[PDB]
């Protein structure tokens, strides 16, 4: 390593409630070099309309990142982040747990 | 507002 | 305590063989990013990422735009000056980055400036404290020492850290006052979150608050319990609030023994707080 892998939280900016307009938030951190790929998936599939913040880093200089999408929440939709970067062997992907 | 750059390393 | 940070975060980083290195800085204020640059856009300017900013006029943000892009040219420079010390390669992608600003305390006055580099990740260079001295982190970055101390260069760093930072900082805060000078206290509750008649985790949350800084901690009838708990990392919501939670696996009977703790500058009385049946 000079290369760190980054840690991944998918949530939810408001307390979910199925039926209501929310954000799906992707929080990249921790990750060296810049270069990552991040989707946010519902039912396994791409979400289009995903945008991320600036890109900025820590002060063990480490970059991080958030993506978001508008989405609505149901009784069991089931969505998830996608991770690549060149520290993982394969893309890492994290269910949302509306829990956490 | 950021700081005129200076000299290269 | 009353206390403010101004920082502003470079990436350089190149791409051999695919045009120049694409040069990236954010500016933040405290916790709260204010502006971006990226030299990829298809105009690359200075833009406003907090409202507050907006109210300085074309002339503010041209002149930002020009520093930027010269700090790009700037950048490119080092990073074909680094490749050639470390005797790396044409080929490769590498990192340069930067990060300077001041810290003043409520007198406005400066309490700390900052201003170092990194290298494919890793302490390169830094500006000392009496912002008269340097660190070299390996003999490539004394190279860079030996030009810096040649020219004199910290004497310029230090005019902008105590003149410029400083002042900067007070007219942003101007600008800004009661999205900057507010903290944002956390909206708290704690979850009861059943495994079985086995066990049960009290997750305990804190939303909402600004700035990022915060302590949740549990405790067994007064007791800290650092090893049986999972704490997230603090995160942003994407409003420019933060959350936190803090969780822990309670033998199921036992819940209403444990109290959680919520500790932040928005509040004056930290909080003890129980799960609601």
């Amino acid at each position: 390593m000079i290369q760190r892998t980054p840690k991944i939280q998918v949530y939810s900016r408001h307390p979910a409630e199925n039926g209501k307009s929310n954000f799906l938030n992707c929080y990249v951190s921790g990750f060296h070099p810049s270069d990552i790929e991040v989707d946010l998936l519902k039912n396994g599939e791409r979400i289009e309309k995903v945008e991320h913040s600036d890109l900025s880093f820590s002060k063990d200089w480490s970059f991080y990142l958030l993506y978001y999408t508008e989405f609505t929440p149901t009784e069991k939709d089931e969505y998830a982040c996608r991770v690549n970067h060149v520290t993982l062997s394969q893309p890492k992907i994290v269910k949302w747990d509306r829990d956490m | 507002r950021p700081q005129v750059p200076l000299r290269p390393m | 305590m009353g206390s403010h940070s101004m920082r502003y975060f470079y990436t350089s980083v190149s791409r051999p063989g695919r045009g120049e290195p694409r040069f990236i800085s954010v500016g933040y204020v405290d916790d709260t990013q204010f502006v971006r640059f990226d030299s990829d856009a298809a105009s690359p300017r200075e833009e406003p990422r907090a409202p507050w900013i907006e109210q300085e006029g074309p002339e503010y943000w041209d002149r930002n735009t020009q520093i930027y892009k010269a700090q790009a040219q700037t950048d490119r420079e080092s990073l074909r000056n680094l490749r050639g010390y470390y005797n790396q390669s044409e080929a490769g992608s590498h990192t340069l980055q930067s990060m300077y600003g001041c810290d003043v305390g409520p007198d406005g006055r400066l309490l700390r400036g900052h201003d170092q580099y990194a290298y494919d990740g890793k302490d390169y260079i830094a500006l000392n404290e009496d912002l008269r001295s340097w660190t070299a982190a390996d003999t490539a970055a004394q190279i860079t020492q030996r030009k810096w101390e040649a020219a004199r260069e910290a004497e310029q760093r230090r005019a902008y850290l105590e003149g410029e930072c400083v002042e900067w900082l007070r007219r942003y805060l101007e600008n800004g006052k009661d999205k900057l000078e507010r903290a944002d206290p956390p909206k708290t509750h704690v979850t009861h979150h059943p495994i079985s008649d086995h066990e049960a985790t009290l997750r305990c949350w804190a939303l909402g608050f600004y700035p990022a800084e915060i302590t949740l901690t549990w405790q067994r009838d007064g007791e800290d319990q650092t090893q049986d708990t999972e704490l997230v990392e603090t995160r942003p919501a994407g409003d420019r609030t933060f959350q936190k939670w803090a969780a822990v696996v309670v033998p199921s009977g036992e819940e209403q023994r444990y109290t959680c703790h919520v500790q932040h500058e928005g509040l004056p009385k930290p909080l003890t707080l129980r799960w609601e049946p």
